[PDB]
């Protein structure tokens, strides 16, 4: 299909030039007049050269599939894929995944105890009944343990004065206990009988500065199964609140900077050094809680949601969900955790070294055609259900052998694969015929490898020697080309390329006609850098990841795309990770035209016609308004202010999403007559 | 490149914290800060002063005031230089104000021409809470009067306890009658207060409760009786029985109370309360929760007991109709938690102020300090840091803060605050991406150019989260005038470290190789396990930065001791005095120097005496090399073009290693050298600026069997000027994106027959396909198409040369997949600047073939256009083409070509949204007129400062009828008085039918008045405000018979079309509109 060729000096270099470059090994296959390189090239050119089909050496890429003996589940299958890798031919294989068998189930409750969570504090506290009752209508005898947060103790986070160190919470009470980061309340247990004996114990507490500082907790809970302990089974958290939460940086403000340890130094079951570490980074614990397989719940008010659905795209193996003030709704809220956590299948790998690339398909056994994301991803896949990830393996160089393991996102199932280069074909050697090559050199596959002095098509030749004129016909490309077109002293026939000393400046071709230099450049480098890509004979080859004549941009449209995950907003197209914007509309996603004639004169209809169901549009409002939803909120936009059809000044905010055409309304239900 | 890693100086300090952040002060210091040492008894923070010549670093004497407590001081710092200034904070002062505890912010401002000033001068007073109180007297005759005096002793008791000002009483006693004993504002004046409760004498009476508490809202509560504005205020009411007789309910009265906001308390006395009834009434005194504000009382004895805890619950005062909320305002700010010099003043750093919502303030000589931050309206910023990162941004003028907001809604933000007429307002925003980016944690404004305005400002996020690599920088440039913020590329560090902290630090190190472009540094101090490692970034030419790192530096490399390098960076200054830039980097525990190094740039001379070898050198003679002829090779070299950094002495000499290298890289070296019997010679000489040239003897051999491919020379060569006179200057170095090895080609004569002379007839021609004019910015590669000819000998070694201006020079490109008839061709090209003004060549040698005599070749050159290439108004480039073999002749074969020359512009006007849109009238005043007013908002969005001319159409007379009338432009700023008027007619219509389709009137029916108003110099980024103003008419609109007629005027931007031309596409954006609507 294609083959470009590098230096062919064997079978291996021409199959090092790429994926469609094959070799053929017939003897004097080689016409006099028609030397070494042209036994590379496709398999249909050789076979029309007339090159035994038998004689072509193809390695092609092959995964190997050796399921792992007998007993378990039929849950992750196959559990070692040993791949014979070439460059730059996939490897593909097919990774079988259907979980059926429920597995038993920790679920750990991570309390907001600030003065705002009483309404919460006193109804949790009677509930460890309904807890256990609906966790074992799917699994077999659930667990439950508990810890609780409030935030770091020191200044400005809470307030360290004595009294309000002693009394936390209101002046107007006790019951409450003095400031913590992160106490534990003792361990995952199958008696709710134990639960009410500590969870209705302990007493509420308070803060200062908002955010809670949670996420020291969830640090200490992924950092302490020695002093709690998790069964390795599904690990559950909650994190519950009425307020957001710290982060990392914020502990600059107390005058600590060190960040966080990620070690338990835990004393007697309370977070103790929390004043001496920063809050953890927010991919700090989405990594440490995927290295133990935790799947966070956020149980969160509803003016939280917005912020904690964000927490799910950063750490996939999380759930997010609307409640009460109450806390009267954890149980349906948990129900749809777990509804919709298993729901989500997702595959992931460790760490591949910059030689290797692993890409995915994903077929949602629902119908979702899906294929070509670097991401195993379906969703709403049921129970016993069967879904497909093609795993597709693609390398760059003649890699060092290598093994990684591809995981389950929420599980500790793992298939192990292997990576082997394809590179050597199969010869005979140098023990097979040492005449030809004239005793100075070998074969392999056909041509004379020749020793380091000695050159020529059966090495006849020395490298401390003449040419020879009529050979000089065929030792350059045409009759108005130059010989060896320059950059090479001609023997026998062949042209031997002239060493340039220089950063990777190599000659090479049959008639020395290319070079790795004088390709594009980008940024100020041959073929954008080596890490963008390569350049082989005035064109450069770009390394995955990246495309164009010099490697000029990112094969990523991941830059195009807005949070709603649209390119371009709707007004514009995606080139390089960059937007081309219609009209005045501006960098970097499209969505703001801030020039345009603002639209407010010719919505007018609309505004009336929609929350005070006058105007014009009277029966006419749906069809007549069709780009413009109305909101119950107020909306971030362009303000508008404007007469209706009475005379009344309606205000209104128009905010533009994407499209062409196409807003959200928050109306002032106040109209503003005289 | 130059950041140099062999030797620096390392200041390691054992205080607590030295070198969690640090400065450069005044040429001659690194002021490093160590925020948790441990001064004194309760005080934290110590200021170290390091100087290169010693190698060794002291404390700073500061005279500490006691009244902030461990403010933890060198956590924050900032530096200037207009004179010299130091600037130290910290910002974690602790504040005790009885029973709560405060984090203000103390800095010090120190300077060796003066003493040290103190920020802000004013040490911050505690709050205090302003609460007005009314005991309400129940004086009914069933209260004896042994029991009414222990009351009354109780009510000294409790006022005793409230320090006034802060606290004011009122007190009014009531029965079947009312009896104010004294007002608030009598309580106020008096010197003994409690002296009033003396002079009052029981009532005794019926009890008519509600008409009292009315009578209390209504009157003691109303700021006649000296009740105070904005204060608590709280009602308590005593009582020994329920309201019997009382005309009036509670229910009646109460929604008073509750309406202004007023706590009610009840004081419920005798065993009268312990039943379900009387707690009831209680309840209606008291307000919700009754628990809080309800307390049953034995006889008048228990009433002692609750004394005490019903002070510390009256104490507990809060807001709560908005659930009880922590809404706060500047108690806990930490002024100067970032810090930041201007022109105007410092900067401090206002973090938790305003519930964590945040700001800055200005700090003016000598005068009024004045506080930055979004409105009230923007309720969204309450816990984002703005101000946790400040940094000045700088134009030709007028100043611009930029303050980072790590949390903004848990993602982050940074803010562009300037000075709209004098009040500080918001320029610009712009937002993180990914929540807890923390986008915002850092702040550094780079003037790439060095034209000394900042061009673009970097602004951090060093704990962003990618699988690999942690952190990263937005590259954003500036905008200016009133437009969208934006940012335009992102930076990222080695990738291996997803915590590595890149984008923690940074620092413009200003012009560092030579290239008048600036250089930046970043830290990334978590790298390898919070080892650290520094980074080394360079200015692209424009406004953007480098997607990639020339030198990375961490720390573990420098040292086995190593942790957190580069937690802290300042760049800028000749720390150490020897000429250049030098760099300060924090780590834990220690400070380090590092030093950039001199960048020379060298320049190259080729050229062979003779040009070419003669057939008559060439040829055999049949004794084997007898006499071998003599050829001259003759190279300079001089060091120039870029000293810049350098002058005098170091700048001069500098020893340089030479080495030559007769046809390298080829088996057979057809040359040699007449010095010594080798292909190569090598030798060392002197470069000082003006160049030194040396000839070098070829011998060439008589037979020779290549006489086709030229002999080529090459010139590798390496400095080794190790001991140059002064500074003990650091080993300088050669520009490495700059080349190391250069060529020449000696050409042989070649047979072009025994009996043929050899003329070689060659010409060019080349063209521009599909061109129109040219714009500057729009068209970035020219596209030439060279068609070259050979009606002569054959061609070796074609060679092409282009003249062009400095603006533009060749880019290579490939073509491929089987398309065309096209530039498939190899070849080599070398762009050179070359004369006396702005011209470059650009030389070009078709390879591997050759220029058969008879034959043609046409090949594609493309030539990148500087978007500021100066050109003048007019391009020309020319075309010169020879063979290897020298041109040997007169009339020289060049072609030119010479275009007209156009300037991208971005120029904008839009209607402003203050109109006068529907006017009015009705049947009955036609003979009105009204006044009438259509704005219009005209930027400069482009590049260049070009005039324009400022158009507007205005409908005046329909049918004779005045419509607008007595119309004038107002342009108030910037007032040059130039506008100019011209009535025309109108296209002659049936205006009937023309209103009756579309009901508008404009121009195309109306008498018009056109206005021309000439911007002499609408320099960008200006903006411009016109208006149109006059009493519109209404008694035209009789004659075109509707009701619902509108009127238009319209606004275009006009410029000479000859010399600029304006941006594509976005060209609608120079013609604008606005509507007015009348209604009969
Ligand atoms: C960026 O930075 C800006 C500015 O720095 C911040 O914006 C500011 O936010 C602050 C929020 O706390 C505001 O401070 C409060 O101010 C109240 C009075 O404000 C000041 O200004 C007064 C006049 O200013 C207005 O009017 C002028 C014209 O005269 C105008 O030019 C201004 O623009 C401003 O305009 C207002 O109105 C328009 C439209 O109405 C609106 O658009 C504006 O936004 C403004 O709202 C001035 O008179 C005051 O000066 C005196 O009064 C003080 C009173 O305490 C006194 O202490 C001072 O010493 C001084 O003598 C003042 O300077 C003030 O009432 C607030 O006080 C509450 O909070 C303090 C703590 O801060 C508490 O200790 C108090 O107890 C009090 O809370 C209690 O009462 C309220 C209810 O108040 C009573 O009234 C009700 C009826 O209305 C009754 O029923 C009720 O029972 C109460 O008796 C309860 O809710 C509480 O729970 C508690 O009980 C506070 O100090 C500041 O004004 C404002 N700045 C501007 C320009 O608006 C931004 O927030 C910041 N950005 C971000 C993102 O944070
Ligand atoms: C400003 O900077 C100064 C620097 O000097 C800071 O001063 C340090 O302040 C801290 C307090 O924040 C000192 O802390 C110490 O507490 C240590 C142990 O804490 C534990 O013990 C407490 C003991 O109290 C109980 O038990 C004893 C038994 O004898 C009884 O007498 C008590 O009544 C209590 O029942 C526990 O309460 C607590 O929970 C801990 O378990 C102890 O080792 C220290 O001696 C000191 O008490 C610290 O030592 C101070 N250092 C110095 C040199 O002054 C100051 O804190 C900073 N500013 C602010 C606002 O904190
Ligand atoms: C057009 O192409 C021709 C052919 O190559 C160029 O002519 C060459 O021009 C250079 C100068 O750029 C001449 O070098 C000169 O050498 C003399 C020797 O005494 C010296 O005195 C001068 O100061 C200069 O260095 C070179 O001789 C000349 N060669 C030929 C064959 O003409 C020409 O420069 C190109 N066009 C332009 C605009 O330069
Ligand atoms: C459970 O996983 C933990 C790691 O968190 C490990 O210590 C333990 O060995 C695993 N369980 C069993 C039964 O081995
Ligand atoms: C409804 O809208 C159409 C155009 O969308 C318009 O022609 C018609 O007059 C409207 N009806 C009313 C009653 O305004
Ligand atoms: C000084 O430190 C002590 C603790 O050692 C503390 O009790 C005291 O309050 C501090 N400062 C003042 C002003 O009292
Ligand atoms: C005249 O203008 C006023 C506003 O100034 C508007 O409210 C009124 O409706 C107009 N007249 C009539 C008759 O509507
Ligand atoms: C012009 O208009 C103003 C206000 O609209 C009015 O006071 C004045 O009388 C008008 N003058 C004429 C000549 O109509
Ligand atoms: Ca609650
Ligand atoms: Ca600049
Ligand atoms: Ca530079
Ligand atoms: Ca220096
Ligand atoms: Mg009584």
């Amino acid at each position: 299909q294609e083959c470009t060729k590098f230096k062919v000096s064997s079978c291996r270099e021409c199959i090092e030039s790429g994926p469609g470059c094959t070799w053929c090994q017939k003897l004097n296959f080689t016409g006099p007049g028609d030397p070494d390189s042209i036994r590379c090239d496709t398999r249909p050119q050789l076979l029309m050269r007339g090159c035994a089909a038998d004689d072509i050496m193809d390695p092609t890429s092959l995964a190997e599939t050796q399921e792992d003996h007998n007993g378990g589940q039929k849950q992750l299958s196959p559990q070692k894929v040993t791949l014979y890798l070439r460059p730059g031919q996939a490897a593909a294989f097919n990774v079988t995944f259907r979980r059926a068998k429920g597995y038993p189930i920790d679920l750990y409750y991570l309390m907001d105890l600030s003065y705002s969570m009483l309404d919460d504090l006193r109804n949790v506290k009677k509930l460890g009944g309904d807890l256990l009752r609906a966790l074992n209508e799917i699994t077999e005898s659930g667990r439950i343990g508990f810890g609780s947060f409030v935030d770091k103790t020191v200044l400005p986070f809470v307030n360290t004065h004595p009294d309000k160190l002693r009394n936390p919470c209101p002046n107007k009470e006790k019951e409450c206990q003095p400031p913590f980061a992160f106490r534990h309340v003792l361990k995952l247990t199958n008696n709710s009988n134990q639960f009410q004996t500590e969870v209705g114990k302990q007493l509420i507490s308070g803060n200062l500065d908002a955010p809670e500082g949670g996420l020291d907790a969830m640090m200490q809970v992924a950092a302490c199964p020695e002093e709690i302990g998790w069964r390795n089974v599904t690990r559950l958290l909650v994190f519950a609140t009425d307020d957001g939460f710290h982060f990392a940086g914020d502990g600059k403000l107390g005058a600590i900077l060190t960040p966080n340890d990620g070690r338990c130094h835990l004393e007697d079951n309370l977070y103790k050094r929390s004043n001496e570490f920063d809050y953890p980074s927010v991919g700090q614990l989405a990594h440490k809680l995927a290295e133990n397989n935790i799947q966070p719940i956020f149980a969160v008010t509803s003016r939280m949601v917005k912020t904690y659905e964000k927490l799910t795209e950063i750490i996939p193996k999380s759930a997010v969900g609307e409640l009460s003030e109450d806390s009267s709704n954890v149980v349906q809220l948990i129900k749809n955790a777990y509804n919709k956590l298993s729901s989500r299948v997702f595959l992931d790998h460790n760490a591949l070294p910059d030689t290797l690339k692993v890409t995915y398909d994903s077929f949602c056994s629902n119908g979702v055609t899906h294929r070509n994301q670097p991401r195993g991803d379906c969703d709403g896949v049921q129970i016993n259900v069967p879904i497909t990830f093609q795993v597709k393996v693609t390398a760059t160089e003649c890699i060092q052998e290598q093994s990684f393991v591809i995981r389950a996102l929420g599980f500790t199932d793992i298939v192990t694969v292997q990576v082997l280069p394809q590179c050597e074909c199969r010869c005979r050697d140098q023990s097979r015929d040492r005449s030809l090559c004239h005793g100075k050199g070998f074969l392999e596959c056909g041509i004379c490898r020749c020793d380091t002095g000695y050159i020529g098509k059966n090495c006849e030749c020395q490298t401390q020697g003449r040419s020879s004129q009529e050979l000089e016909g065929s030792c350059r490309k045409d009759n108005n080309s130059i010989i060896c077109s320059g950059l090479g002293d001609c023997v026998c026939g062949q042209c031997l390329c002239h060493t340039s000393d220089v950063p990777g400046k190599l000659i090479y071709g049959q008639y020395c006609e290319c070079d790795t230099i004088n390709c594009e450049r980008y940024n100020g480098q041959v073929c954008g850098g080596p890490g963008r890509g390569l350049c082989f004979c005035g064109k450069c080859r770009c390394h995955p990841g990246f495309e164009g004549s010099a490697c000029q941009c990112e094969r990523t449209t991941e830059g195009c795309l807005n949070p709603r995950r649209v390119e371009c907003s709707g007004r514009g197209r995606c080139r390089c990770n960059v937007c081309e914007c219609h009209s005045g509309y501006q960098l970097p996603l499209c969505q703001e035209c801030p020039g345009c004639p603002s639209p407010c004169g010719k919505y007018i209809s609309c505004a009336e016609c929609l929350k005070f169901e006058k105007g014009p549009f009277g029966k006419n409002c749906s069809a007549a308004c069709p780009g413009l939803q109305l909101s119950n909120n107020p909306v971030k936009g362009r303000t508008c202010k404007e007469r209706d059809s009475e005379g009344c000044w309606v205000a209104y905010t128009l905010e533009q999403q994407d499209g062409m055409d196409r807003y959200l309304i928050y109306v002032d239900e106040s109209r503003e007559c005289v | 490149f130059n950041l140099d890693t062999e030797e620096l100086t390392a200041f390691r300090v054992d205080s607590a914290g030295f070198g969690d952040s640090v400065v450069q002060y005044a040429n001659s210091w690194v002021v490093v800060g160590a925020p948790q040492k441990i001064t004194a008894a309760n005080q934290t923070g110590g200021l170290y002063q390091c100087g290169y010549s010693t190698g060794a670093c002291e404390p700073i004497g500061l005279q500490v005031p006691p009244e902030a407590v461990n403010m933890s001081l060198g956590l924050s710092l900032a530096s200037t230089t207009s004179p010299s200034q130091l600037l130290a904070c910290g910002p974690t002062v602790h504040h005790e104000c009885g029973r709560n505890m405060y984090l203000t912010g103390l800095c010090f401002l120190l300077g060796p021409t003066q003493l040290t000033q103190r920020l802000p001068v004013s040490r911050q007073e505690c709050p205090r809470q302003e609460q007005d109180i009314v005991f309400l007297i129940d004086g009914s005759g069933s209260i004896s009067s042994r029991n009414f005096a222990t009351m009354m002793n109780f009510v000294r008791a409790v006022i005793s306890q409230f320090q006034r000002p802060s606290t004011q009483f009122s007190l009014m006693q009531f029965s079947n009658k009312f009896q104010t004993h004294f007002t608030f504002e009598e309580f106020r004046r008096s010197s003994n207060p409690l002296s009033l409760l003396a002079s009052v004498h029981q009532l005794q009476g019926f009890t008519y409760t509600a008409t009292a508490i009315q009578n209390v809202v209504h009157r003691l509560f109303h700021a006649s009786y000296g009740a105070r504005r904005d204060a608590a205020k709280i009602l308590i009411v005593i009582t020994d029985g329920k309201k019997e007789g009382d005309s009036l309910d509670y229910k009646d009265v109460i929604p008073m109370a509750d309406a202004a906001g007023i706590i009610r308390y009840a004081i419920g006395v005798g065993l009268a309360f312990q039943n379900r009834n009387s707690w009831k009434e209680l309840n209606d005194i008291a307000s919700k929760p009754s628990q809080e504000h309800i307390f049953k009382v034995e006889d008048f004895d228990a009433l002692k007991d609750i004394q005490n805890q019903l002070k510390e619950k009256i104490f507990a005062i809060e807001g709560t109709e908005t659930t009880s909320s922590s809404s706060f305002e500047l108690e806990m700010a930490q002024e100067g938690f970032s810090a930041v010099f201007t022109p105007d003043g410092p900067v401090l750093g206002a973090v938790g102020s305003f519930t964590w919502s945040g700001g800055a303030f200005l700090y003016p000589p000598n005068m009024s300090p004045t506080f930055i931050n979004m409105s009230q309206e923007n309720v969204d910023m309450r816990d984002s840091y703005l101000g946790y990162s400040t940094e000045l941004a700088l134009w030709k003028g007028v100043q611009s803060l930029v303050l980072g907001a790590p949390r903004y809604q848990h993602t982050g933000k940074a803010v562009i605050f300037t000075q709209v007429s004098r009040q500080w307002r918001m320029k610009a925003e712009v937002t993180g991406t990914q929540i807890g980016s923390y986008f915002g944690a850092s702040l550094c404004s780079v003037d790439v150019d060095s034209d000394g305005s900042t061009d673009l400002v970097l602004i951090g996020a060093p704990h962003y989260y990618e699988q690999t690599r942690g952190g990263q920088v937005s590259v954003c440039p500036l905008p200016r005038g009133w437009r969208r913020w934006w940012c335009d590329a992102v930076l990222y560090g080695e990738q291996g470290h997803p915590w590595g902290r890149f984008g923690a630090a940074l620092t413009v190190l200003g012009d560092v190789n030579g290239d008048k472009l600036t250089d930046v540094v970043i830290g990334a101090p978590g790298e390898e396990e919070n080892r650290g490692a520094v980074y080394l970034f360079h200015g692209v030419l424009g406004p953007s930065i480098s997607p990639s790192h020339s030198q990375r530096i961490a720390g573990s490399q420098l040292s086995s001791r190593l942790q957190y390098f580069g937690q802290a960076l300042s760049g800028g200054q000749d720390l150490t005095q020897d000429g250049l830039v030098d760099l300060a980097v924090g780590a834990r525990g220690q400070v380090l120097l590092l030093r950039t190094r001199p960048v020379l740039w060298v320049g190259v001379s080729m050229q062979f005496i003779p040009a070419e070898i003669p057939r008559s050198a060439f040829e055999c003679r049949e004794q084997v090399v007898s006499e071998q002829t003599l050829v001259q090779s003759n190279i300079c070299l001089y060091i120039d073009k870029r000293s810049k950094n350098l002058l005098g002495s170091r700048d001069l000499q500098s020893s340089v290693t030479l080495d030559l290298a007769l046809d390298p890289g080829r088996l057979s070296p057809r040359a040699t050298f007449q010095e010594t019997k080798n292909r190569s010679l090598s030798r060392v000489r002197v470069l000082g600026l003006k160049a030194h040239c040396e000839n070098f003897n070829l011998l060439l051999p008589s037979c020779v069997e290549d006489s086709v491919t030229p002999i080529t020379l090459r010139l590798n060569f390496t400095l080794v000027g190790k001991p140059l006179l002064a500074f003990r200057n650091l080993r300088p170095m050669l520009a490495a994106d700059a080349q190391r090895y250069f060529t020449a080609s000696l050409p042989f004569e070649k047979n072009c027959g025994a009996d043929h002379i050899c003329q070689d007839n060659l010409g060019i021609s080349f063209s521009f396909p599909g061109l129109k004019s040219l714009l500057v910015g729009s068209n970035l590669e020219l596209n030439a198409e060279v068609m070259v000819w050979n009606d002569g000998e054959d061609s070796y070694g074609t060679t092409i040369t282009f003249s062009h201006p400095a603006g533009l020079s060749y880019r290579y490109v490939a073509e491929g997949q089987k398309q065309g008839q096209l530039r498939s061709l190899h070849l080599t090209c070398d762009s050179a600047p070359v004369g006396s003004q702005g011209t470059w060549s650009t030389s070009c040698r078709i390879n591997h073939l050759i220029f058969r005599g008879g034959a043609q070749i046409t090949f594609l050159a493309t030539f990148d256009v500087s978007p500021k290439a100066v050109l003048g108004d007019r391009l020309l480039l020319t075309a010169n083409v020879s063979s290897e073999n020298n041109t040997p002749r007169t009339s020289k074969t060049t072609f030119q070509l010479e275009l007209p020359v156009k300037y991208a512009v971005y120029t904008v006007v839009s209607s402003h949204e203050q109109f006068t849109k529907y006017l009015n009238f009705s049947e009955s005043e036609e003979k009105e007129s009204h006044v009438a007013m259509h704005r219009y908002q005209v930027n400069n969005l482009g590049q260049r400062d070009l005039p324009v001319s400022i158009n507007f159409w205005v409908p005046v007379e329909l049918n004779q009828e005045a419509v607008w009338m007595d119309v004038e432009v107002s342009h108030p700023q910037n007032p040059s008085l130039r506008c100019s008027s011209e009535k025309i007619a109108p296209p002659a219509s049936d205006f009937l039918a023309h209103i009756q389709k579309n009901p508008v009137l404009d121009c195309s029916i109306a008498g018009c008045l056109r206005f021309r108003c000439d911007v002499p110099s609408f320099s960008v980024q200006e903006e411009l405000d016109f208006t149109l103003k006059g009493n519109l008419s209404f008694g035209w609109v009789r004659q075109i018979l509707q009701k619902k007629v509108s009127v238009v005027s319209v606004a275009e931007i006009t410029f000479d079309t000859s010399v600029y031309s304006q941006l594509p596409g976005q060209e609608a954006f120079m013609r604008a509109q606005t509507t007015t609507v009348l209604e009969k």
